[PDB]
């Protein structure tokens, strides 16, 4: 609620629907990304909780 | 059968008004024992309940509106109301003891016989109440010069909203509301709240903002205009919503109305009668408090705005031009 | 499946409702919903 | 290129998630009694008030709490590279020609109905 | 057709009191503060050399 | 009942100077913006719509004067400024403290009025806060109509000349009087000129023959008080008029109309808000009276 | 009287509405004194020492 | 210009001039100072990075 | 087809192969003739660039 505490306005959604994009790409397929991380199982409890 | 007798001993002498504050000297400060509603800041409490104050919802303002009882037609007014509508007395002649006219802002749409495209909405819903027109007109011969002279803003005053109405077949009992918010009947504890066309109201505070002040009041105000469409006579009746106060609306509405101007002072360059130059009226027809939204309703459609908390409060008419 | 004002007996949970109603219900989250302002919010009427 | 050079300057706001620090007993308060208004009465409704008063004193002469930015929420500015229209700041001024003047504003410039990578940030020239 | 369920919320009142908020205060009733213009508390430190 | 008080929140102490002026004026009326009990200092002053950079225009200075809702001070404690409210119709105490002062008296009658006189007497600015506040004026409605009246007056004669002694000077019995016009914003106090030239030239198209018959028998030797306007002499257009033989029945369609347009002219006319003063105190400064909307 | 008794709960509950809805402006004006005196920390560090 | 001390006491407390917009399409600036709650860092230190 | 001057850069970043931006969630509720502005109209620049 930290993002909509304003109301959905024009210039809110920009920066939700730019967030949807970004989290689409570094955060995909985390048990993939992860068989090749030097973490593991930080980037995986953290991508689960 | 006296249990039923013993509820008229309670709520008439509960609902009386209020006594003369009257006490004897010899009795001494008591007097300042009996002044309750004067006392307008109430304790409270960390956690108070309605126990604590009871006292302080007990005084009320003294509210009451005054009825009008007419006694109409019921060709003229129409069987089947909305029952928040505005009214008017037309008055020419007391020919008999007790029968009056009324007329509803769609009736006298049908006697002015404006066009269609003006106000396109109620000229359907106004054309199957009543006829083609001359049910109405047969009581009124002198519509035709009524118009000419102008006399006709000078035989209407303004009443106020409907209350009630009891119809029979030949003749409609109609009550009305001046003075204020008018009690409803069916519903109880309920308050009659008027009723007007979306089409008929033209809205006068609105802005982009691109600041007003705020206020409590706001006053819908009545207008009635002489026109000529056709090369015959007609009127034509506006309603207006601002509380800007009466030295700005008279310059509002002349901005409103510029092309009717327009159009009819054209045709006095080549004759002038002194009776054709009065033009318009504006009668102001009752306070409505600040920030009340009119809610938006359908009838059969039949959009209409309802104003809650409506008060009554009946003026002249003024001849603006 | 219609909504109605009646004063049904409304039973009281643990949980909060009030995360995100301003912008959920006015974006539409959930159909068929009233918000009553003021003196609205009042269980108004028995009719039967 | 002509005869000159340009620097821009922006600006940037940053939504920041902040841990504010308060030593104990920093402030002495004063809690009053509330009362009861009644007023604005109609005919559909009877407004009421409840106020209440308070008094803050600082304890203290140094100073008692420390705010810092924490976390990084989200970026607004979207750092754009559109640059301010003096054309709406400055209305007044024109050329002498107002044919040459409707000219050049031809050639420059509520516009915008959505914007997709953040709000918008104006630039200047000096 | 049938009714379900009924559900409403309760909020729950939080005390200031009770908020740890209130450890970086010092809390004090003051009857009628309405009647107070001005508080002043006044300050004597003295410094050795 | 019902309760009024407006109690204005302040973020800043007020220094000692302009706190001294503020306990000068102690019951004094001006308006604010909203209904509400708690209320920001930048609605208390009539100065959104008058302000020094901004050129003010009186008429709309007026003109804004009559949406508002009125309050009275009741006290100046150094950090809020305190006051009660006038709602109608109710009665309620008041006190002139205006400094161009006239003299009251029981059932008078009065009126709200823009500072037209000295605005640096009526306007103390806040060097705290940054917002000033201007105080209105109350006057009665015989100087009311008076002021207006010349104020319409010179911005007719302000145009023609693209002096003062004739155009500014308000005209009393025992005083005169100087408007304050330095930087007048025209416009919106000739739109009030524009609809005065609809509403006269149309009584110059209705007037009855046997009143101007009636000057042309009067003014020529029948000296009266009030007629020494035209001097001892004829105007020459109402010569001009008079050759018709007169018929009662015209004129009788005439003068109502002439009565109806007389009607109108209180719309461009108004004063604000109107005061009916039932009883005043004279050493004590003192009122009552109930506030008329409209 | 189960008109009556639901109308009590009505006026009840608009009134715990106002208490409630107090104790909240005492979190929020305390917590608005306390930032009106926080100065950052890269202002107060290098006064600290 | 004036003392240091006194420039920690204003950082916070006052808004200072010329502030941006929030959550609005351009960049306006806010005359409305009821709840933005924006804090500068680039008066104090003059600069632009 | 696409004429020979396209920018390369173009077509790095994840847009649509129309030259425009499509994204019509940013844009106001149920505003059909607003939401036809960002994919055709050309007074405007795109929102992408």
């Amino acid at each position: 609620p930290v993002y909509s505490e304003r109301g959905l306005k024009k210039a809110v959604k920009s920066d939700m629907v730019s967030m949807f994009k970004a989290h689409l790409i570094e955060h995909s397929f985390f048990l993939d990304k992860a068989e090749l991380m030097t973490r593991g199982k930080q980037y995986v409890l953290t991508m689960l909780s | 059968q006296a249990e039923n007798a013993a509820r008229l001993g309670r709520q008439v002498l509960g609902l009386l008004p209020p006594p003369t504050h009257r006490v004897s000297l010899t009795r001494g400060p008591e007097f300042a024992r009996g002044v309750r509603d004067l006392l307008s800041k109430y304790a409270a409490s960390t956690r108070p309940t309605v126990g604590s104050l009871h006292e302080a919802l007990r005084q009320a303002p003294f509210r009451q509106p005054t009825y009008g009882d007419f006694l109409v037609y019921s060709q003229t007014f129409s069987p089947q109301e909305p029952l928040g509508t505005f009214l008017f007395s037309f008055k020419q002649e007391d020919n008999g003891s007790s029968m009056d006219m009324l007329l509803t802002p769609t009736s006298l749409f049908m006697l002015s016989g404006m066009e269609a495209a003006k106000a396109p909405q109620t000229h359907k819903v106004a054309g199957v109440w009543y006829g083609s027109g001359s049910g109405l007109a047969d009581f009124i011969p002198n519509l035709s010069e009524l118009m000419d002279t102008g006399e006709f803003h000078t035989l209407l005053t303004p009443v106020g909203p409907m209350v009630q109405s009891v119809h029979s077949t030949f003749v409609t009992k109609v009550t009305s509301a001046m003075k204020g918010v008018g009690l409803a009947r069916d519903e109880p504890r309920a308050h009659v709240g008027l009723t007007l066309p979306c089409d008929m109201l033209v809205d006068l505070d609105e802005s982009c903002p691109m600041r007003e002040p705020a206020g409590l009041n706001v006053t819908i105000y009545a207008s009635l205009v002489y026109l000529r469409v056709n090369q015959r006579p007609s009127m034509a009746l506006t309603f207006f919503q601002s509380g800007k106060g009466f030295a700005e609306v008279v310059a509002m509405i002349k901005d409103h109305f510029t092309d009717v101007i327009r159009t009819k002072y054209i045709q006095l360059r080549h004759e002038l009668y002194i009776n054709r130059l009065v033009f318009g009226a504006v009668c102001t027809l009752g306070t409505v408090p600040f920030d009340s939204h009119p809610v938006h309703q359908s009838l059969n459609s039949l959009p209409v705005l309802v104003f809650a908390n409506f008060e009554a409060a009946c003026g002249p008419w003024t001849v603006f031009l | 499946a219609t909504l109605e004002q009646r004063p049904f007996p409304y039973l009281a949970t643990e949980a909060n409702l009030l995360t995100q109603i301003k912008e959920s219900a006015a974006d539409g989250l959930f159909k068929s919903f009233q918000l009553l302002l003021g003196k609205d919010a009042r269980e108004g009427s028995v009719r039967f | 290129h002509p005869g000159f050079a340009m620097t821009v300057v922006r600006t940037d706001e940053v939504l920041a998630e902040h841990i504010l620090y308060c030593s104990r007993a920093s402030t002495s308060m004063f809690v009053g009694l509330p009362s009861v208004v009644r007023r604005e009465v109609r005919s559909d409704a009877v407004t009421f008030e409840i106020t209440h008063e308070i008094a803050s004193l600082h304890t203290a002469l140094g100073y008692s709490s420390v705010i810092a930015p924490a976390h990084v929420a989200a970026i607004t500015t979207d750092m754009g590279v559109h640059c301010q229209d003096l054309f709406m700041i400055f209305p007044g001024d024109a050329y002498q020609d107002r044919q040459l003047h409707d000219y050049i504003k031809m050639k420059a410039g509520e516009n915008l109905p959505g914007l997709s990578h953040g709000q918008l940030a104006t630039c200047e020239i000096i | 057709e049938a009714l379900l369920g009924v559900y409403t919320n309760v909020v729950e009142f939080v005390k200031f009191l009770e908020t740890a908020l209130a450890a970086a205060c010092v809390n004090t009733e003051f009857k009628d503060l309405r009647r107070m213009i001005d508080g002043k508390i006044q300050f004597k430190i003295s410094m050795p050399t | 009942a019902l309760d009024k008080s407006i109690v204005v929140n302040l973020t800043s102490r007020l220094f000692a100077d302009e706190l001294a002026a503020l306990q000068s004026k102690i019951g004094s009326v001006l308006p604010l913006g909203d209904c509400h009990r708690l209320q920001n200092i930048q609605a208390l002053g009539l100065g959104c719509v008058c302000s020094r950079e901004t050129s003010p225009d009186y008429i709309q200075i007026m003109q804004y004067l009559s949406k508002c809702t009125l309050a009275v001070l009741e006290e100046v404690r150094p950090d809020s400024l305190r006051l009660t409210r006038m709602d109608p119709s109710d009665n309620l105490q008041i006190k002139n403290v205006y400094a161009p002062f006239f003299q009251w008296d029981s059932n008078t009658q009065l009126a709200v009025l823009p500072p037209l006189f000295s605005r640096k007497d009526s306007t103390i600015v806040l060097e705290s806060n940054g917002f000033d506040i201007v105080f209105p004026m109350v006057v009665p409605q015989q100087l009311g109509h008076a002021i207006l009246q010349q104020l319409l007056v010179y911005h007719i004669y302000s145009k023609i000349s693209a002096l003062d002694l004739y155009t500014t000077n308000v005209s009393f019995m025992g005083r005169t009087y100087r408007l304050d016009v330095d930087n007048t914003d025209p416009r919106t106090a000739l739109r009030v000129l524009d609809d005065l030239s609809m509403y006269l030239c149309i009584l110059s198209a209705l007037v009855p023959r046997g009143c101007l018959r009636l000057l042309t028998a009067l003014v020529r030797h029948d000296r009266h008080p009030l007629t020494e306007v035209f001097e001892g002499v004829v105007p020459d257009e109402v010569t001009r008029i008079d050759l018709d033989q007169l018929s009662v029945p015209d004129d009788i369609t005439r003068m109502r109309v002439m009565f109806s347009y007389l009607q109108s002219l209180s719309s461009i006319f108004n004063l604000g808000p109107r005061l009916h003063v039932y009883a005043y105190s004279a050493e004590t400064l003192a009122a009552s009276c109930w506030y008329s909307p409209r | 009287f189960t008109e009556y008794a639901g109308a009590i709960k009505t006026i009840t509950s608009a009134l715990q509405f106002g208490m409630d809805a107090l104790e909240r402006g005492l979190v929020d004006t305390v917590l608005a004194v306390k930032l009106r005196h926080a100065p950052p920390v890269f202002i107060l560090k290098t006064l600290g020492d | 210009n004036r003392g240091l001390y006194t420039l920690v006491n204003e950082y916070s407390a006052r808004l200072a001039g010329a502030p941006a917009t929030s959550t609005t399409d351009l960049q306006y600036v806010v005359v409305n100072g009821t709840d933005v709650f924006l804090d500068q860092p680039c008066h104090m230190l003059q600069e632009a990075y | 087809p696409t004429p020979v001057t396209s920018d390369v850069a173009y077509f790095q970043t994840p847009s649509n192969p129309r030259g425009r931006a499509a994204c019509v969630v940013s844009c106001d509720a149920y505003s059909n003739e607003s939401a036809e502005r960002l994919l055709y109209d050309h007074s405007i620049p795109d929102p992408a660039y």
